[PDB]
This record gives C-alpha cells, structure tokens and sequence, in this order.
C-alpha cells in the first residue's frame, strides 16, 4: 500500500491497488493477535478487527493530488455474508465484479456477471441520468431474458408474444456486446485489443435499447470494440 | 364382450420398429374394486 | 438450537426445494402431451357430437350412474377439490344415485359425503395421458359390473381446461340405446333397423367421452400441477434461505461458545 | 367435406374432399359428394380418402362413420396410414386357448387382410 | 524427499494424515502454556501446514527441474469441510480430491465427487492423450448427475441420450484396488465411453468389457497401444485407427 | 400377567410413530397399513392418563388386552377415553372373580385368559 | 445535543452507526481482559447503550421544556433483528423503524416494514390534521400483506383491498433529498383510506403527485395557508376536502 | 389450570384449544410449501379453526390506543370460556378470520363480521 | 491389560480381551486433566487424548510370541459420532459395529446400522470373491434408499421405475435381525445362532427369488432353513 501511496502523493496519478486475497490479511491479523496473547473475539478473529482493516482501507482514498484504487479479491468462508471476516470488509467495499464460470461457459471474455456485479456509484447523480437510465435497462431486460430460460427450454420459441420476442433478440446480442477483446491477451488470443472508453459504451447501448440495429446480426456483436466496430463487421459478414 | 372390446382387439393388431407415445397406449394398469354399504370386494385386474 | 438439528433440518428442505422444482419441470415438460391430446380429443368430440347435434338426443321425461374423473396422485392443487364438490352438488338433488369413481383421491370426499353411493372405483390409472384401451375397459365393466344400460341418465364429471392457469369442473351426459333410437330428429339419418346400431353406438360413446373427459382432465391436471409446484419451489425458497441465515447464527454462536469455555478455563 | 378423427391425432377437419370409401358393417361403399344422411358402423379395413384424383389410404382400427344433413362426414376410429404398417403366435396360442380368451377369434380376422 | 528435488530427480511425498499432526501440535501448545484458537488449535497452525505444503514445488530449469509432488490427507467428521483445519489445509493445496461414502456402499470405486474435487492445474499436467479423449468427459458428467434425478418418468431426446451415456461412463470409472491402469490403456477406455461405443451394452457386462476389450488390443493391435504410450498424442490418422479398432470390437 | 397382554406393544407403539409420516397427504391405506393406523392411534387415547389418578395391575391388564388382541377397533375414536372406566366398572361387578384373581397370582395362565378373552368381547357389544 | 435541551431549546442526535460503537467497545474490553459474553461482547455493553439513549427526552415545564431526539442506527446482519445487540437498543428506544432489504430492492422505499415498524407515541407525537386522515392505515397495510401473498383463484372483496394497498404503497415511494410539507402529505393520505386513486394505472401514481402539487400552487393556495397555520382539520374543511380532490 | 381450580368445562376447552393449536403448528412447514390443499380434511376443518382461534385470542389494551388506533376492550372470564367453545363446536365455521382480528367478546364477532359483509 | 498381557508373551496361548468401557477412559482422563492443572480442549476435552488412547491401544496387539483379540465397547456422547472419544477409538479398530437408537426402533435386532459398520477383512483375497461378491450386494441395495427416500416420503413408491430393489430394503434389512438366548427378558423370543458359510449363500438367493413373502418371514430367524418354516405359518 506504501508503494501506491507514493505514485499519487508524488505523481498524482491514478494508482491501482491489488490485494489477492484480502482474507488472508483478516487471517493472518488473528494468528498474530491470538500469539499476542489477546482474547479472540467473535468466532475467533481478533479484537482489533475493526481497526485493524480500517487503518488498511481508510489509506485508499482520493486525494487533491491524485488518488488510489484497489481492486480487492474477497473470500468468503463457508458462503456466509454475516461472518465478521466479509461483514467487516464489506463495509469498506464499494462496488463488486464477479467472474462467474457461468458466463465463460458461454464463451464470454471477459467472464464478468451483469446480475451480480453491482455498484455504489451506479447513482443518475453521479454517472448521469442519461448513464443511468440506459444501465436500468440493459440490466432490466437481461433479468426477464433469464426468466424466459424456463419455457424457452422446453417449449421452443414460439410462445413469444410481440413485446416477448421483440426484447429477447436485443437481449441475445447485448450479452454478447458485452464481451470485450482486451489488448493483453492479444499475443494468446491473435485478436487485436480495443479499449472501449465511457463517453462511447453510454452511446452505443442506448441506440440498441431503442431498437435501431435490430437489423444486425447477433454474431456481429460477439468480441467487438466499440459501436462503430460493429458496423464494419455486419458488412465483412455479409460477403 | 362389448363394441368397444370389439374395437380394443383391432387397435392391438396395429401395433405392427418405429413405433414410439404409440408404446404409451399399448397398455395400462388397471384395478377395479367393487363396493358395498364402504366395504369392497376383492381388487382384481382388468 | 442444536449443532446438527438445523443442518439437517436444513437438507430436508434444501432436496425438497429442488424436489418440487424437478416435479414442476415434469409436469411443465409434460404440458406438451396435454395441448395435444386436449385438442386431438375435442376434435373427435366435435365429430362424435355432431350426430347427437343433428339428432337432437337428449335424455328422456330414479336411477342414475355418476362417473368421477381424476387421478390417484397428488400434489396438484384443488382439482381434486373442486370437481369433487362439483359431484356431492349435483348429487345432493338427486340422492337417488350411484358413483363409479375414477382415481383414488376423488374417492376421498366420496368415501366422507356419501360412502354408499360409491359402487365401484378404478385403481391406479392417474399417472399417464389417458388411452382408448384403458377407457373402453373401463366403460365395459361400468357396462357389466354396474349394468349402465338400466340406467336412465348417465353423467361423467371431469376437468375442463378454460385457461393455462386455471380449471373448470365439467358435466357431460351419456344416452342409452333407448334414448337414441328415440330421439326427436333421429329418422333424419338412414339406418337399417336391424343392425343394433343404436345399442352399438352407446356402448361406443360410452367410451370414447370418458377418453375425451380423461383427456382434459389429465391435461388440466398437469397444468395445474406446475402451478401447484412452482408456488412450491418459491415456497422452498422462503426456507433453504430462511433456515440458511439461522444455520450460519448457530455456527457462529457454536465457534465462540466452544472457545470461550477454553478462554476462561486458562485463566487458572 | 371430410372430418377423419382419432383419440390421439386428428386427420381431417372440414377439409374439402371428392370422394370416400368406408368400410361399413355392410359393403365398403364410397360416400359421394351430397350422400344421403346416414350412420353406419365401421368394422376394420381400408379408408380410401379421394383429393381430387390423388390417392390416399389409410388402415381403420373400427370406428362410426356419419353423413350429416349438410353432407358432412364423421369418420373415427381408434387409430389409423399404409406406408408405415407378421404376427402367427395368435393361432395356436390364441386360437386354440379356449377354456379375452373365448372370445379370442376376432384377431385373426384382423391381420389377414392387413396384408391385403 | 526434498533432497529428490534438489537433485534434478522428482519425488512423491504422502501425508497420512495431516489431520494428526495438527491434534499432535494442538497437544504440545496447549500443555506449554500457549494461547489457545479457534477449537484449542493455537494460532499458527495454519503456518504449520503452510510451511510444510509450500515446499513441494517443481524447480525452475535453472537449477534442476526436480519436483517434489505432495498429497496431503485429511480426515474429515460426518462429512464437514468447513471445519478449521480441513478448511485451512485447502486454501493452500492446489486442487482437492474428495470421497463420498455415500459412492463408497454404492459401488463407486473410487468414490470420487467430481462435483467437487478439482484440479487446479489440471489440464496442463495431464497426457495430451488422454485429455484429447476425455475433454468433455469432465462435463457430461457434472450434467449427468443433476439429471440423474429424473430416473423418478418419462424421457424426451435431449436428456434421453445423457441418461444413457453416465449411466456407463460411472461404471466404467469402477476401479477395483491395486490394479492401476497405464495411460496406454485408459485411452482406448475412455474414448469408447466418451465417444459413444458402449452405449448400447447391458451394465452387467460392462466391468468384464474392460478386460476382454483390453486383452483383444494387447493382443491384435499391439502397435496402437505402443505408440499412445511412446507418444503420448494422438495423431489424426492414430485416433481414427482407434475408432476402427474399438467398432471392431463392438461387433464380436 | 401385565408381560401377556403388552407382548411387543412399545415395538409396535414406535412402529405407528412411523406410519404418519406418510399419512399426511391422504393416500388411500393397504392392508398392512390400515390395520395398523387404526389400532395404533387408539392405543395412544388408551395409554392416556389423569393426574392423581394411579391405576392397580388388575385394571391395567383388561384395558390393554382389549386394544393389543384386537377388540378396541370397533370402537368410535371420541368414545375411547370413556371406554377405560366404563370397561372396568363391568368388570367389578360381573367377571368380579377375575380381578382377584390377577392381584393374587400375578401370573396370566392359560385357564384365566381363556376366560379374560370371553368376558371382553362381551362388553364390546351392549 | 444536552445544551439545546438544558437551555430550553430543540436538537435533533443522530447515531451512526451504534452497531460499530459496540464493536468498537468490545475491542477495548477484550484488550483489558474483561470476561466475553454473547457474541464476545462484555456485560455492561446494555449500560453503554442505556446511559447513553436515555440522556435524549423531553424536558419539564419549569425545567425549560428543551427536548432532545435521537435516533440510533443499528446494521443488522441478515436482517436478523434476533441478535445481542439489535435486541438490546430495542430494549432502550420506545420504536423502531425497520428498513427490510427485500423491500428495496423492489423498489418500495423507503422499505419500511409495517408489520415490524412502530412509533410508541402515535397521536401524542403526530400532527392531529394526519391523525384523521390516516385511520389506522399501519393495521390496514400490516395486514394487507396477507392478501398479496396467500393470493399468488380471483376474489371480489378482500381482493378489491389488493387494488388499494397496490397503489397505496407505491404512493409512499418517496425519492432521497426530497422532504414534503405537512400540508403536502395529508392530500395524498386521504386519496388513499377510500382509494381516490384507484382509477390511475401503475405507471403515472407518482406523477399525479407533481401535478396536484402545481393545482395548488395558485388554484389551491387557499388550503396549503390554512393546514400550514393551524395543523388541525375542522368539519368545515373535512368538506372543503371531498370536492378539490374529487375533481381529479 | 385444573379442573378443580377452574371446573372441568374450563380446562376443557382451554385443553381443546391446545390441541388444536399444536396440529396447526406441527404443520406450519407443510402449509409454508405444499399448501392447505394437500392436507386432508380432517387436518383442513382443524387447520382453519385453528387460524381462527389464533387471531381470536388477540385483544386491543386500553393503553395502547395512544399508537395503536383500536380501542381497547376488556373481556371477562366468563364471556371468554364459552366463547372459544363455540368456535370448536363448529358454530362459526362460516365466519371469515378477519372478523375475530382484534377484538372483544363473541357479540362483538358477529359485529364485525357483518359490517364487513355489506 | 497388564493381565492379559502376560497370557500373550509369559504364558505363549492365544487371549482375547474385552474392555467396558473403553470410552471411560479418556473420560476418566478429560475429568483430571482440568483438576492436574491442563489448558482444556476443544470439546473441553483433554489435551492428551490421541496420545492417551495411543499408549493404550498400542499394547493390545498381536506379536510373534502371542495374539491378542480384542472387542471393546465405545460410547459415544450424545449419539454424536464427531466426539474427540469415538474419533479417536475409531482409527485405532480393525473392525467396528456402529449401534445407532434408529435401527432398534424398526424392531431389527441387533440395532447394527449396516451403513457404517466397516471391517478392512472385506477383502476378497479374504473372506472368498463369492463372500465379497454377496456382501456388496446388500451394501448396494441399502444406501439408494438413504437418499432416494425423499421420494417415499412424498409420493411413496410409485415413481420408482430400481423399483425391484428399492423394495428389497424393507426385506434384507429384515433378515439380518437374529434372535440371542442371552437376551431372553427382553423378547422372549428363543435365540438363533447361523455360522459363516449359511449367511452367505442365503443372501445370495434373495438379492429376487425369496420375494414372495413380504414382510414377516424373515424376520428373527436362523439360517435359510429357518425361513422356510416360518413362512408356513401364514401370518
């Protein structure tokens, strides 16, 4: 943490922080702690779990000059939200990104879940009303595209009603607008890497949302940049 | 003996390789009990 | 409370949680066969109708043979609920009847109402989608063991599918030989006076109607059994999480309880 | 006008036909456009359905057949096709079981013309 | 077997089991006088095993390529594995292998939940061979358990062909003890299974199909299995030589 | 003579604990499940008891004789409880000599339950 | 906070968050060897949360009438409201007001649950002109959650409440940084008990809150002055009320 | 609670109420999952009588007016043990559950019961 | 020990040991470990309690001079098999015999729970391929019904396809009861005692040609010649 504080206390800039894993920190605190000689509090982490995490966290802050940003793994033991271990981090934690293998499954790079990563900041006040509303919605119609999972696999298709069917198009080409070809797994994957900026991601959604590229295939969606990425690929699919 | 009887044994002649559902009205299990003021008879099958 | 109580309290809701959803996929998956025999029947009870339409049969100027239809298995919803109270109604204005009785579970509320009534019941037959060959048997012991063709009027009672989420108690009628042949508009057909072909025709739609009322009763069973168990599944839902919470209360309280009897007895 | 109907699938639904042959307790005899309005019993044997001059005939399990005042017709049967239909264990430990079983005789009757 | 790997030469170390030598450490921390933990175990012992565990490593090139390869045993209470030791040990080891009791009566020898026994590794350490015909092999069986429940009605195609496929696949993974198999006879075991040559044989001859099936090719086609174990690859006219021989077999 | 009339009824008492974890839904009942659910739900109202109100070993032996033999079935399930001291008033007043009879031997003989099993049935009925 | 209230004055204490207090209280406890209790906390960790909440009440007549308010907050952990610590406060504080995470991520909020929220001085501490307006409304919604649960056959009558609480609620959906006069939320209260909305779709139920806001703005200014300066309704206006709201 | 203290018919019906109330709660998880519908109706009639002797043993305190909005009624003991009675007799089997929801004795049932009727 | 020790090295003849009970020891050790001044363990048990039962049952084994047979009795705290005392009593046993308060309740006497009762002279270079053979067998038929009972308690049997041996567990499990003459004052029941090889082949034909009789037949009997003579008399 010393090493990031430098780059922004010195430099200005913005600092990335990585701590993998963030539970071993917690951990190690109450071996350290119980050879100490203090009495283990509950379900045996240390006394010092308050402070000792927020001495740690409250440096990863944004300064006047710059600022630091951490990317933390969290474990979670036993799949329990309430242990003193995440409850106490968590705390701390601002927005989520979970990789599930589920999305990989489908073949999706990144393998980032749009259901489960959420964030504090996704607030119209802060991204924009404009960001905002078109995230809603985006997120909104993946949610009924996964309940549709369930007649979908047994009926077919045709049970789509014209709201029904109209919705689940857009929704099998925006879960794969979503993945990305990043530019270092390039000398691995051969594909040239695209770094998609804010000002265009917001932009390139919403034109879908209203439904102005129902006309472009849903292969042409799957490893691309931007939007206009998308254009030229509709047409070297076509020949 | 009735009609329908006399239909049932044609219907069981026309299951004569690709007949799949079609294996599902082949056969049935059946019981009938008669009844008394309830009390009822011995369960036999059809 | 107990260490181990609300684990395995715990597994006996979490397989059942999966349990009523693996069900309601088999009923759901098995919602295909019911659109289709649903549909298959009703066609061939247009055809078979249309000549009692043209004819003009209806039942002539105390007996009476009541037919209940419905399956053995559960787990459905109030089908076996509702027709059955469809039956004692309709029953209480004529007391002066008999039930043969389709399925176990509407020999329930039959056995309760009115236990003397039912004169026979068939085992074991809910489970499939209805056949011809099961009807016709059937309808031949319903012929033989009941002597249907003393009675004066017969009613089979089933469940008619009105929407995908919702049942209908049904009444159809069923006329004997002498009905038909003495129909208002039934010379309107030629038919050779010889042939027993109004006694043939009886026995005939003695069983194909109970095939076509087993078939929307079958199918309106199993459209109401995904109902019945995907209300279940989310009803699971409310526990795995629910008692999943208390789980996690009590592990927590069990690591620090089990720790601090060792704290303090090394105090000395 | 023909309305060919089973339990499980449906043939024909008010669809517009030239000519039928029903195999009728009596004689197989094909049912005309405007036939008179009649109500015979089917005993197993060959449906022959005429659209327009094109053939087709199906094998009928035994039905009723029924020409309606509006010179429609309801054909139905347990099942019914020609193209998608040997059985001998039935002569000797059928036929000859006689102590379902008395009455084990009609399917004989059934399979010989099948062949045909 | 640390002194293997410092010389260039590889070593396979077994711990039966750690599970002991914690409740060892336990007793001698807890009678010195030391700050007890979480259930009496002082506070590192998840540094005792750390320690221990981390050792086993395969060296880089540069000094000798030697590897010292270690697989802990922990022997866990009615099944939980959220325990602290059992817990602590697998946060450190690189993959886990578990066994059910309840496959154990079963019949399934080893009683392996690949539910959730992992490699970490895993594909990068196993014979080109063999991961060529067992890829999907690690999938069908993960669905095939979900839908192994269905077994209590009826059968669409979908999951009219999966039901029939692990149904065999499982009895094919039956090994009876101290008979290991060379991967130059796994191979041709595994590609009848995933590929689907067994499918349609009876279970109760499936166990004694392995024998005959494997004596048939040591005998026969003797140059298909020395050059799986040679080459540890299967090439595109080799693996298409192997079908032949396997749908050889199929017939007699 | 409590040994006779109580053979194996703990065993089959935790026998019927059984039987209604599968009656609950309404199936109908077999053979060698209705003759069980019916007997074993009226051996429980039978074991019932008042505080304050000890019962000797000739008035436990009638009682349950008349439920492990096979005789308390008839009887309606709200009349059970009344059963218990209207059973034990006949026989204080009848079969009187049997009662002393089991305080004093102790021991159930094939001469005394030849005649226990006559006197039951004769109050089962009027 | 205790000098407004000693000089007879009016301050508003608000704790957050009292749950990280008591950990906080724990953590030196332990350092000083002081026994563990329920969840490793010490046993005066009721006395830290007693001294404390009771310092904030309202003041006699000859003492100045200053009152101090406070509002704790406590982070429950799965909405287990069953735990040391959030069942002490509640032992303390004479109501609570739950905030239910199933309820906003529907939407509803603020996510009160009415079935477990309380305030132990309705009237005594509400504005009379509400107090009409809002008939026991807490026991209607409380009970209106059986309806829209054991519901999911139609009904007429107990299904007719279903349409109201629907609308009810979701008239309750009120935004952050947006607080409303007393004369502002008593229109709304009485569209309400007798269902004056029924008519408008769930989609605009919000919106016809920004315009009956502008009808009053000059059309009806007349009835915002009147509940502005009295705070209490009269027959009179109890029927001036029926005709304004009813031409929507 | 003896049926020397209280008389018989007292702990009669208190005992009857119990009962009850066990069955009703021995299958909390089965309503919870399955529904009524699979419960039989031996266990249906005492199911819902159940239901209502539950929230018929709710009662507004004077007290608690000033947050509550109900006023409360005090029932003597008298009034109380025949009431509940009924109820098990099966003499307000036809009565919705929400009529017994707070309130005071069985003449003040079948006041809420019909001004909630029309 | 120390006394049948010396009937295994002194005296050279074969001993045979029985300990009740063995789980009192280390109990009578967890009472004094506190007293003698220990820092308690988990369960608040005693510190030295592998080592304990070490220095025990390390001494009853079988050397070149003498053999020793041991059967001892463990009891288990609470019916809770995850106690530090039968934990560590169980790695020390070459064969067990669980005894669980639910088997008893079915009327199965001895109440031996078949699924966690495990000797490592299952071998089949032990006991015969044949003896292995049969007693997997049974293994197989049981434990489905642990996990596919859900089903039974739900429906019942009725959508089991699978359902041949489903049915089997309600008539193995009946026939592995055997009647004791020791326990006399408990059944009255006369008691039967079936040697090695009979169990085998009886088992054998049963896993389903003995599947007519349901129910009783098998039930507190001998051998196989037993349950001929006692499905005669029809019950």
């Amino acid at each position: 943490l010393t090493i990031a504080e430098y780059f922004r206390d010195e430099e200005g800039q913005d600092v990335l922080l990585f701590i993998d894993n963030i539970f071993r920190f917690t951990q190690a605190g109450s071996e350290v702690s119980a050879l100490l000689g203090r009495i283990p509090s509950a379900v045996g982490y240390q006394p010092t779990l308050a402070t000792d995490m927020g001495l740690l966290q409250e440096r990863i802050t944004t300064t006047k000059k710059g600022s630091v940003t951490s990317v933390q793994a969290v474990y979670v033991p036993a799949d329990d939200l309430t242990d003193p271990a995440p409850a106490t981090t968590f705390a701390h934690l601002d927005a989520t990104t979970v990789l599930s293998r589920g999305i990989s499954e489908l073949g999706i790079y990144p393998a980032v879940d749009p259901l489960d990563s959420k964030s504090r900041l996704l607030d119209a006040a802060v991204v924009g009303q404009e960001h905002y509303d078109v995230a809603s919605k985006v997120q909104e119609t993946l949610q009924t595209y996964k309940s549709l999972q369930d007649i979908i696999a047994i009926l077919g298709m045709d049970e789509l009603s014209e709201q029904d069917k109209l919705t689940v198009e857009r929704a099998r080409k925006i879960q794969r607008f979503l993945s990305q070809p990043f530019a270092v797994a390039e000398v691995f994957t051969g594909i040239p890497g695209k770094l998609v900026r804010l000002k265009d991601t917001v932009a390139s959604f919403k034109a879908v949302l209203e439904g102005k590229y129902d006309n472009i295939p849903e292969h042409a969606f799957y490893m691309v940049g931007g939007i206009e990425d998308v254009v030229a690929k509709a047409e070297k699919l076509a020949a | 003996i009735s009609y329908a009887a006399y239909l049932n044994v044609a219907a069981q002649a026309i299951r004569s390789e690709l007949q799949t559902s079609v294996l599902n009205r082949s056969q049935t299990d059946a019981f009938y009990t008669q009844y008394k003021n309830a009390s009822e008879p011995t369960p036999i099958t059809k | 409370a107990t260490l181990k109580e609300v684990e395995m309290r715990l597994k006996s809701i979490k397989n059942i949680e999966k349990i009523t959803k693996t069900m309601k996929i088999v009923a759901s998956t098995r919602l295909s066969k019911a659109e289709k025999a649903k549909i298959s029947a009703k066609k061939m009870d247009e055809a078979e109708q249309l000549f009692y339409k043209n004819a003009e049969t209806k039942n002539l100027d105390p007996k009476e043979l009541i037919v209940a239809i419905t399956s053995d298995k559960g787990l459905c919803g109030s089908i076996h609920s509702q027709l059955a109270k469809a039956v004692r109604r309709h029953l209480n204005d004529q007391p002066n009847a008999d039930i043969v009785t389709i399925g176990d579970k509407i020999k329930m509320q039959l056995l309760r109402t009115h236990p003397n009534n039912i004169k026979l019941s068939i085992n074991g037959i809910g489970k499939d989608a209805p056949t011809f060959q099961e009807s016709a048997l059937i309808a031949d012991k319903l012929l033989s063991v009941m002597k249907a063709g003393t009675y004066p009027k017969i009613s089979i009672f089933y469940n008619d599918p009105v929407s995908s989420l919702s049942f209908e108690p049904s009444e159809k009628p069923i006329f004997n030989a002498k009905t038909i042949e003495q129909s208002p508009s039934f010379g309107k057909f030629e038919i050779d006076t010889d042939a027993n072909v109004p006694r043939d025709l009886f026995e005939y739609t003695l069983a194909n109607q109970m095939l076509t009322a087993m078939a929307q009763g079958y199918a309106a069973e199993i459209s109401a059994r995904r109902n019945a168990m995907d209300n279940a599944s989310k009803n699971a839902g409310d526990m795995i999480n629910r008692y999943s919470i208390l789980y996690n209360r009590t592990r927590q309280a069990v690591i620090t309880n089990e720790l601090v009897d060792i704290i303090t007895g090394a105090s000395s | 006008k023909l309305q060919f109907a089973l339990p499980h699938e449906t043939l024909y639904s008010g669809s517009e036909v030239t000519q039928v042959n029903l195999p009728a307790k009596s004689g197989r005899i094909g049912v005309l456009a405007n036939h008179v309005p009649t109500v015979e019993q089917l005993l197993p044997g060959v449906v022959e359905v005429m659209e327009g001059s094109n053939s087709k005939k199906f094998f009928i399990s035994g039905g009723f057949a029924t020409v309606q005042p509006d010179s429609q017709l309801c054909v139905t049967a347990i099942e019914a096709l020609e193209s998608f239909s040997i059985k001998n264990l039935l002569a000797e430990a059928k036929k000859n079981v006689s102590s379902e079983a008395a009455e084990a005789a009609i399917q004989v009757e059934v399979l010989e013309n099948l062949q045909s | 077997g640390e002194w293997f790997r410092d010389n260039g030469k590889h070593a396979l170390i077994v711990y039966d089991d750690l599970s002991k030598q914690a409740v060892a450490y336990r007793q001698l921390s807890l009678l010195l006088r030391r700050p007890p933990g979480r259930e009496a175990y002082p506070g590192d012992v998840f540094y005792l095993h750390s320690r221990l565990l981390e050792r086993a490593a395969k060296l880089s090139e540069k000094e000798g390529s030697g590897s010292l390869t270690a697989l802990p045993v922990i022997e866990t209470q009615g099944g939980d594995v959220s325990a602290y030791i059992p817990t602590n040990v697998i946060s450190i080891t690189d993959g886990q292998i578990f066994l059910e009791a309840e496959l154990f009566y079963k019949g399934i020898r080893p009683a392996i939940n690949v539910g959730l026994s992992v490699s970490r590794v895993g594909s990068a350490a196993q014979v080109k061979a063999l991961k060529q015909v067992a890829g999907s092999l690690k999938l069908f069986l993960a669905q095939y358990r979900e839908v192994a429940a269905f077994a209590q009605s009826d059968l669409d195609a979908s999951t009219k062909q999966t039901l029939v496929r692990g149904e065999r696949l499982t009895q094919l993974l039956k090994q009876n003890q101290y008979s290991p198999l060379a991967t130059e006879e796994q191979v041709p075991l595994i590609y009848a299974g995933v590929n689907g040559h067994l499918d349609g044989i009876e279970l109760s001859r499936i166990g004694e199909f392995e024998s005959s099936f494997l004596s048939y090719l040591k005998s026969n086609h003797n140059e298909l299995l020395t050059e799986i174990r040679e080459k540890g690859e299967l090439s595109k006219e080799l693996l298409a030589s192997l079908k032949s021989a396997t749908e050889s077999f199929v017939a007699t | 003579a409590l040994k006779q009339v109580a053979g194996s009824l703990k065993l089959f008492l935790a026998q019927y604990r059984e039987v209604a974890a599968f009656a609950q839904f309404g199936s109908d009942l077999d053979a060698s499940t209705k003759q069980t659910l019916v007997r074993g739900e009226r051996l429980t109202q039978l074991l019932k008891q008042n505080q304050y109100s000890p019962l000797a070993t000739e008035e436990q032996v009638p009682l349950i004789y008349a439920g492990v033999n096979g005789h308390l079935d008839g009887i309606e399930l709200s009349r059970i409880g009344e059963f218990e001291s209207s059973f034990l008033s006949y026989l204080k007043s009848n079969h009187n000599e049997l009662l002393t009879e089991i305080r004093e031997k102790g021991e159930l003989s094939k001469e005394l339950l030849a005649s226990l099993k006559s006197a039951t049935e004769s109050f089962v009925a009027t």
